[PDB]
């Protein structure tokens, strides 16, 4: 596929995803699921005013990824930008 | 065993030979350095001198024999590139060269049921007959005794994988740069690993020799000039870089005001002596920077001088723009350990396996004649051994998380010496955290000193949705991070040339009315952005364009958004005022180099949109902002709303978890099906949030009100079944329908009515005006600003919750949650695509 | 519990020569309980306790018969708990000998004293809750 | 080179590169002889009849070697064969294994997050104390469904009811530890007010000082090798040459009527099949005599503990120290010539029927 086509086809399927996002239910379900068992993230970074999103991965971390955790020695670090700057910026507290 | 090491005789009446014998060679064979003097015996007080005739050329073909495995051939132009022999990795290698570094990481030793890596610094190991090679030529001459190893650094191209054992790798050696400097001669050499024709690594490697050079004919210098930026603010700036003849630009008529241009230039100069450059040639790509925060090239540098004292290009550029670094630094230091090495007793171990069998790291004789304080280890050695408590400490032990290593051998290493190395976290560039260390000697003496670029652990960036936006959000942010005031002033700029109004202003006072005034010229060109706003929904195969803001006429004098304690919690205003302030957090991070290239991404709602202009950039700070806010502002027409601004749809936050721990995901979803067919009315599962722990249900406000008492009712007790709660159902249904339509939804034990949302998206119901929504985002949305390999891998969207490929099980999976005619397009013409 | 055991056995060393009489007693016994098991407890200090020739293990807490005071005479009760034979100095009957003739306990409290069915010991803990074979726990002052 | 690291301690190696398998298994059968050796020449035996007093040999894993050599000894001229063929077995057991498996640098965070969370340093062994054998197997079970087969973790040394070790990657060990800890109750957690049935179970896991996954899938490999090296180095146990039972570590039968090759036996004993220590601890014996390293931390107390109450007691012979209780022996005991030497221990069906 030549990058020209390559480029199209990208625009158009993120365009329809982006047109069928509101009409559509969010499956943020599969979303945790993919990036924490598919990707193994190690560390999560919420980009929000409150720890929403940092919360609900927390929650689905300790409903169903703590033996998996434990068991693969994946130290998770759920930060969020609202309370977790300094982890986040690397700017510990001497 | 005793073997001879030197042999001392004369070979004529005059030429005294000191055979300096290496037995440590390649094949075994010992080789000999014949240093020949001739002996004046009529000079009674130093009969005995030193003959310089071919003495570089003898200590090269000595070290030839040594080093490199091919016919002695000293006349090659240093320009030409080298290509070293074809090398394939081993176990056996990879194991040795393991055990004589100390590299105790997993990654490098043989595990079953994993393949096995190898590590970073086996690319001197593969490369060393061609990095080697690139200071022999005699042009740069030089005495190879006298040589000192400066600095050798590693640098893998982004996307390469680590090194694995079985895979052929070939090198590729240029001299990047070879200088007389008054002090000796440095030469630098850029190997390139490549593997299956791809590049795999960079190895670069400084060399000095020793000692007095006036060769400057042979000596040239190419230099990687550091990125420079300039803004044009005014048309000086612009008439100053036209009077610039190396300043070339493709489209001569472009329109430079107001932007941003960045210089990429690489120098090479040919040196005439030590002070002035023979030629000076300064070449690059002048490329500006897109609304996008995409630099796309636009122009040339082409400089091309003889004669000169330096270069003017880069004099201007330091003077008028600005440098960009990738690099940095964070607040303070962070110390990782501080750690203690030993060097073997032996060179032997390293020599073996490395092909380094330089005699001052095993030979006492070549040593003292090299006037070095002992048989001094190998710098290579120090830094592999280095970098395997840099990946063991910094990296966790993960060898793939380590990407650059740069060291520096300020002094030599002895044999059974305790290194003590303090490693410390000092900054990040482009994701990757920036570790220095600085190894000292038992005399508190620093010996080896670095960089080394180590990636951070996986990262995911999720993007949070409409609900938490507050006064106040991003504020001290805005106070701080400059990436964020300049995301912000773009939004409000654009806000208040389009608009009349100040999402900043906005956001700061959350004001509960906001009227924009359409007087004066600027005021009518406001009222008829207002005017152009549209709500257009394809309902049963028609196109209807209801007008947003029906008030506003051409005699309209204002307008007035109103809300009832805040404008900010208004989607019109709080969804590009939460996008604005994740897209400036996110800005920030990336100015500071907290962000990985290969870091995924998602996003939560207006997250996702969020998340694509953060991490992708499909779109810039105002084609983000324009459609947030068009998105925010046709929610308020979506939903027919009564006289009093409030409709019959909204959102509970149902958590099965709390009605009984029987209840699943599918019992919810089953319940939720059976109340909306069976009452009529519209209603299901929106967000998927948490796993029997949190879930959204949208739809009409009456039959959320039925699905929470039905919830409550299965709290308080425990075909046919589905005739009991069809049963269930009923009941809840004939309680809710008598209430009046603008009803307020009570919380239940499980269900959580969410505020200030009254639209049910994410829901079918609004389908129709997915069409009309897919075009005005297509308009927003440019096909040159997508790029693939941004979103590919990284993307995961909320309609398909996969990543982001451009693949047609991708495309079908689109279609098998959503059928659209251009998705259906595609896959029938996908073959005549792919070609 | 331990701690108590622990203690006794202080005592009896203290005490080389005196005579101590180790009453365990599991949290199944009438009256006033603990919440310990009347096994597990005995399994763990019975070697500590027979380190001390001078204390008498003497067992309680739920035996009313001959027949399911054997074991613990001969100490077989151990080899259903995979322990060797624990032989048990003597034993002790509280809530059997409630309904004697001799004890002063009326007539009717007898007759409700009988119409308890009692329950295994693996069961006892359900006092705590429920009124398991007719008696329950209650708390004191 | 044992004798300088002797004669001058100075210059010793480090405690890891010590407790580097190679070098600790020929040398805990070094030591293991020098205490049959000492015992033998103190009471004015040849090793062959001190043998012949022995009813019967066993070991834990590495000891099994030690136990069939003494088993073969017939006197002191003919002794340093059997020594020369245990301290064979022992040093290729431990250079194959060492190869199969070698021990890699843990990763730092690792290893602080087991320090701080009290415990010791990860090894490829975990013991694990007051935890039935089925409790264990459903925790280790759980962490296998995650790992990969080349990383799995099981069961090695069944060293009691409620005594287990874990053998496998260090890493797969400190994953199924997070897993204990986990499920773990805080040591210093008064529970005398909560019913015994609800009571959290409470229980100690530590690493031990070990540097391979010994009867582990990991060493598996080594087992072949292992083999032909003794065959090449030929090192045989014959039953014939046996001349008294030795236990078998899984499944305790006498490796005299075993058909098989002894040796082979006794190296998949090691590196493949776990230790039934309960299972070859059915032989009836009064007296124990522990040789093997750790003293009162060795072999001998465990047994005791094992066996405690039936009549047996344990001797450690390897330690010259006083025990408070007196309930197992020391080397004392075995070269004590008045009552004090016979001891007893209390068998409770009896003294107290
Ligand atoms: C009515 C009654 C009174 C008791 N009073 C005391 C007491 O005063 N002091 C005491 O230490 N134990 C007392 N106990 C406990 C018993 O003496 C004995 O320790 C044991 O718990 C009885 O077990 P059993 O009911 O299963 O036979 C009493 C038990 C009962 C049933």
């Amino acid at each position: 596929m030549k990058p020209e086509v390559e480029q199209e086809l990208a625009h158009i399927l993120l365009t329809e995803l982006l047109a069928y996002q509101f009409a559509s239910p969010v499956r943020w379900i599969e979303t945790q699921d993919v990036f924490l068992k598919d990707f193994n993230t190690e560390r999560v970074v919420e980009i929000g005013p409150s720890p929403t999103l940092a919360g609900m991965a927390q929650r689905t971390l300790k409903n169903k990824y703590e033996s998996y955790d434990a068991a693969l020695s994946l130290h998770r670090e759920i930060l969020c930008y609202s309370k977790d700057a300094k982890e986040i910026y690397y700017t510990p507290d001497p | 065993e005793l073997k001879p090491t030197v042999i001392l005789k004369l070979l004529k009446e005059n030429i005294i030979q000191m055979e300096m014998i290496e037995n440590r060679t390649m094949d075994g064979k010992p080789v000999s350095l014949p240093l020949l003097y001739n002996f004046n015996p009529d000079n009674g007080f130093a009969p005995i001198s030193e003959v310089m005739e071919d003495r570089n050329q003898r200590i090269k073909e000595m070290y030839w024999k040594l080093w490199i495995d091919e016919p002695f051939n000293l006349d090659f132009d240093p320009r030409d590139v080298i290509k070293g022999k074809d090398f394939e990795i081993t176990a056996k290698e990879v194991y040795d060269f393991t055990h004589a570094v100390g590299n105790n990481c997993e990654d490098f030793v043989s595990r079953p049921d994993r393949t096995m890596l190898a590590p970073m610094d086996f690319a001197i190991v593969v490369g060393w007959r061609a990095i080697i090679k690139a200071i022999f030529p005699n042009t740069v001459d030089g005495d190879l005794l006298k040589l000192v190893h400066l600095s050798n650094g590693y640098k893998m191209i982004p996307g390469a994988k680590p090194l694995q054992v079985g895979d052929v790798v070939s090198t590729t050696a240029v001299i990047e740069s070879v200088v007389n400097q008054p002090t000796g001669k440095i030469v630098d050499v850029v190997g390139t690993l490549s593997r299956n024709g791809k590049p795999v690594m960079e190895v670069t490697s400084s060399f000095f020799y020793r000692g007095n050079y006036t060769d400057f004919e042979n000596t040239f210098q190419k230099t990687v000039e550091p990125v420079y930026q300039m803004h044009i603010k005014t048309s000086k700036d612009i008439a100053v870089l036209r009077s610039k003849e190396w300043f070339q630009l493709d489209d001569e008529d472009f329109d430079l005001l107001n932007k941003t241009l960045t210089f990429e230039t690489e120098t090479e100069v040919t040196f005439k002596n030590a002070n002035i450059f023979s030629s000076v040639k300064c070449f690059g790509p002048i490329k500006v920077e897109l609304p996008t925060k995409e630099t796309v090239e636009i122009g040339i540098v082409d400089y091309e001088a003889g004669a000169s004292h330096g270069n003017p290009v880069v004099d201007f550029l330091k003077r008028n723009g600005s440098t960009l670094e990738q690099k940095v630094n964070l607040e303070n230091p962070i110390p990782i350990a501080v750690l203690d090495s030993y060097t073997p007793s032996t060179n032997e171990p390293y020599a073996r396996v490395s092909g380094d069998l330089n005699p001052i790291h095993v030979s006492r004789h070549f040593a003292s004649y090299a006037n070095l304080p002992g048989t001094i280890t190998h710098g290579m050695f120090s830094s592999a051994s280095v970098r395997a408590l840099i990946e063991n400490w910094a990296a966790d032990s993960v060898s793939s998380r380590v990407r650059g290593y740069t060291c520096q051998f300020v002094d030599m290493v002895l044999p059974n010496t305790a290194l003590k190395t303090s490693i410390q976290h000092v900054g990040m560039i482009n994701g990757r955290k920036l570790i220095k260390f600085e190894t000292r000697n038992e005399d508190d003496v620093v010996v080896l000193t670095g960089e080394a670029e180590i990636e951070q652990p996986v990262t995911t960036f999720v993007f949070t949705g409409q609900g938490s936006q507050e006064q106040g959000m991003g504020m001290d942010l805005y106070k701080t991070s400059k990436a964020a005031q300049d995301v912000w002033n773009r939004a409000d700029n654009h806000f208040k040339d389009t608009y009349g109004f100040s999402i900043l202003d906005i956001v700061i006072n959350n004001p509960v009315n906001l009227t924009i005034h359409f007087g004066g010229e600027k005021g009518k060109r406001i009222r008829e952005n207002y005017s152009a706003m549209i709500f257009e929904t394809i309902v049963d195969g028609k196109l209807k364009t209801e007008k947003i803001f029906k008030e506003i006429n051409e005699h309209s004098t204002s307008y007035t958004f109103r809300s009832e304690k805040g404008l900010l919690s208004a989607t019109q205003f709080t969804q590009p005022a939460l996008t604005l302030m994740e897209k400036a957090a996110f800005e920030d991070l990336k100015s500071k180099g907290l962000i990985p290239a290969d870091a995924t991404f998602a996003g939560h709602s207006l997250g996702e949109y969020a998340a694509l202009a953060s991490l992708a950039d499909v779109m810039s700070i105002e084609s983000l902002v324009e459609v947030v806010f068009y998105a925010g502002m046709t929610m308020q027409v979506a939903v027919p709303r009564d006289e009093l601004g409030r409709s019959n749809y909204g959102m509970i936050a149902i958590n099965p978890g709390r009605v009984a721990a029987s209840f699943s995901q599918e019992a919810l979803q089953y319940v939720v099906e059976r109340v909306g067919k069976r009452t009529g009315w519209l209603v299901e599962i929106v967000n998927y949030n948490v796993e029997n722990q949190q879930y959204v249900a949208a739809g009409d406000l009456r039959a959320l009100d039925t699905v929470t008492n039905v919830l409550n009712f299965i709290k308080l007790q425990k075909e046919e079944v589905e005739g009991h709660l069809f049963e269930i159902i009923d009941e809840a249904s004939k309680k809710s329908a008598v209430k009046p339509r603008p009803l307020k939804l009570e919380r239940g034990f499980a269900c959580i009515p969410l505020v200030g949302i009254s639209v049910p998206f994410h829901s079918t119901y609004l389908m129709n005006g997915v069409k009309p929504f897919k075009s005005f985002l297509k308009k927003n949305i440019i096909k040159e600003n997508v790029k693939v390999a941004r979103l590919a891998g990284k993307y995961i969207p909320n309609l398909t919750a996969k990543p982001f490929q451009v693949t047609k099980e991708y495309f079908q999976d689109v279609y098998d949650l959503t059928g659209s005619e251009p998705i259906k397009e595609i896959i029938d013409n996908w073959e005549k695509y792919e070609q | 519990s331990i701690d108590a055991i622990s203690q006794v056995i202080n005592i009896a060393k203290a005490h080389p020569n005196f005579p101590i009489a180790l009453q365990w007693t599991g949290g199944r016994g009438g009256g006033h309980h603990s919440f310990e098991d009347a096994h597990t407890p005995m399994l763990q200090m019975y070697s500590k306790i027979r380190r001390h020739p001078n204390i008498m293990l003497i067992f309680g807490s739920g035996f009313g018969s001959a027949d399911d005071t054997y074991p613990y005479l001969t100490g077989e009760w151990s080899t259903k708990f995979d322990y060797p034979p624990m032989p048990f100095d003597g034993f002790l009957f509280g809530s059997r000998v409630m309904i004697a003739k001799e004890v002063k306990t009326s007539p009717d409290a007898k007759k409700c004293i009988a119409a308890c069915t009692g329950v295994p010991d693996d069961k006892w803990e359900q006092t705590y809750k429920k009124p398991t074979g007719g008696i329950v726990t209650v708390r004191s002052e | 080179n044992i004798l300088e690291w002797l004669e001058n301690p100075s210059n010793t190696p480090d405690k890891d590169y010590l407790l580097s398998i190679p070098i600790s298994c020929p040398l805990i059968g070094v030591i293991q002889l020098a205490h049959y050796v000492v015992t033998a020449k103190l009471l004015g035996f040849t090793p062959g009849e001190l043998r012949s007093y022995l009813k019967g040999a066993t070991g834990h894993a590495q000891g099994l070697v030690t136990a069939v050599a003494i088993a073969e000894t017939d006197s002191w001229e003919s002794f340093f064969v059997s020594v020369r063929k245990a301290i064979t077995v022992l040093f290729f057991i431990g250079v194959r294994c060492y190869e199969a498996y070698p021990n890699t640098s843990l990763p730092p965070s690792i290893l602080e997050d087991s320090l701080e969370n009290n415990e010791g340093v990860p090894s490829p062994m975990l013991s694990i104390s007051n935890l039935t054998q089925e409790q264990v197997q459903d925790y280790v079970n759980k962490t296998n469904s995650h790992l990969p087969a080349g990383k799995q973790v099981e069961i090695s040394l069944v060293n009691g009811a409620k005594n287990l070790v874990v053998s496998g990657p260090p890493q797969s060990l400190y994953g199924l530890n997070l897993t204990l800890r986990k499920a773990k109750a805080p040591s210093g957690l008064d529970q005398s007010r909560i019913p015994f049935s609800e009571r959290k179970l409470k229980f100690s896991n530590r690493f031990l000082p070990v540097a391979s996954p010994f009867h582990s899938h990991l060493l598996v490999p080594a087992s072949d090798l292992i083999n032909k090296d003794l065959v090449k180095n030929n090192v045989s146990f014959n039953a014939k040459d046996i001349q008294i039972p030795v236990y078998d570590t899984f499944d305790g039968s006498d490796l005299r009527v075993l058909s098989g090759s002894i040796s082979e036996r006794i190296v998949d004993c090691i590196i493949r099949l776990p230790v039934k220590w309960e299972t070859t601890t059915q032989f009836k014996a009064t007296h124990i005599l522990d040789f093997g390293p750790g003293g009162a931390s060795g072999l001998g107390v465990l047994t005791h503990r094992n066996k405690d109450g039936t009549g047996v007691r344990v001797i450690v012979a390897g330690t010259l120290d006083i025990n408070p209780d007196d309930d197992y022996g020391f080397k004392q005991e075995i070269f004590d010539v008045t009552s004090n030497g016979l001891k007893k221990n209390p068998n409770w069906l009896e003294e107290y029927h």
